[PDB]
């Protein structure tokens, strides 16, 4: 999903890659922890 | 009669099924030919 | 959403509603998105057919539209077997 | 001619999209599990 | 050419340090939580 319009509703998370032993999970969009938003952001990330 | 129709002598491996994954089931149609339901004969065959 | 009445029957060893149309959309599409909405939308009108087929002929078994878009609607409303988490199981059910 | 490309790679996904494109079919990208089922069923509508 | 007593100092005990390891440690990272009867490591999400 490309679009936080598009992240919603539940999706499958496959265990060991095994297409036969499947979970459900909520997807959500998620923002990064370190970003670039801004220059207080941005030095942050450039710091670590 | 209301189960499935069976394909080769199952197999299946416990030492690598999780307990809780919900491992899927079938959607194969109930085809179980005339000659498979009887016992076949030569003239049989001619009736099919 | 809607909160039927489901009365017991025969010919369905299950509870059904024979006053509206139930849905059944796929786990992983969302229930909402602008694809989805509109065939709820616009399929609104099959439950006059639905009702008028089943009030001919009383012996109608499930009466079913399963869209493109995986989108299914059929009558009568019956509460599916396989909800996504209320069992441990899930339900990996897709029309097309 | 449908033409599936599967997987995550950094090939050249040109000439099967030509394939595709030429011979009245279709084609469609792979790149996870995720994706098995929804893309491995829509060929249908090409055939309608 | 100047770091060679260096060097033979950090080989000397980078040996003495892996020959303490290899006699208190020798062996005990061998057990972890399978499931019951079934040979999947149980983890959490991000767990090692």
């Amino acid at each position: 999903k490309m679009t936080e319009e598009e992240c919603r509703g539940y999706y499958y998370v496959y265990k060991d890659g095994d297409p036969t032993q499947m979970e459900l999970r909520p997807r959500q969009w998620i923002h990064n922890d370190f970003h670039f938003d801004n220059v207080l952001s941005a030095m942050m990330s450039l710091f670590t | 009669q209301p189960k499935p129709i069976g394909v080769g002598i199952p197999t299946i491996n416990l030492r690598k099924r999780r307990p809780n994954v919900q491992n899927p089931k079938s959607q194969e149609p109930v085809t179980l030919d005339f000659l498979d339901a009887e016992l076949e004969n030569d003239i049989k065959v001619e009736i099919r | 959403r809607i909160k039927p009445v489901f009365i017991d029957d025969a010919n369905f060893r299950r509870q059904v509603s024979y006053q509206h149309a139930a849905v059944h959309i796929p786990t992983d599409i969302y229930e909402g998105s602008t694809i989805v909405l509109n065939e709820l939308n616009w399929t609104s009108a099959l439950d006059d057919v639905f009702k008028k087929n089943r009030e001919e002929d009383p012996s109608l078994l499930w009466q079913v539209f399963g869209s493109a878009t995986g989108l299914a609607r059929y009558y009568p409303a019956s509460p599916w077997v396989d909800n996504s988490r209320t069992p441990n199981k899930i339900d990996l059910y897709d029309v097309r | 001619v449908f033409t599936f490309s599967v997987g995550q790679h950094n090939y050249d996904r040109g000439p099967i999209q030509w394939m595709a494109c030429e011979n009245k079919g279709y084609y469609y990208e792979i790149p996870s599990i995720g994706a098995i089922r929804i893309n491995t069923q829509e060929y249908l509508d090409v055939l309608g | 050419l100047p770091l060679f007593h260096i060097a033979l100092l950090v080989l000397f005990m980078v040996i003495i340090y892996a020959i303490i390891g290899l006699e208190l440690f020798k062996g005990k990272m061998h057990k972890t939580c399978y499931y019951i009867g079934t040979d999947i490591v149980a983890t959490v999400e991000n767990e090692k």
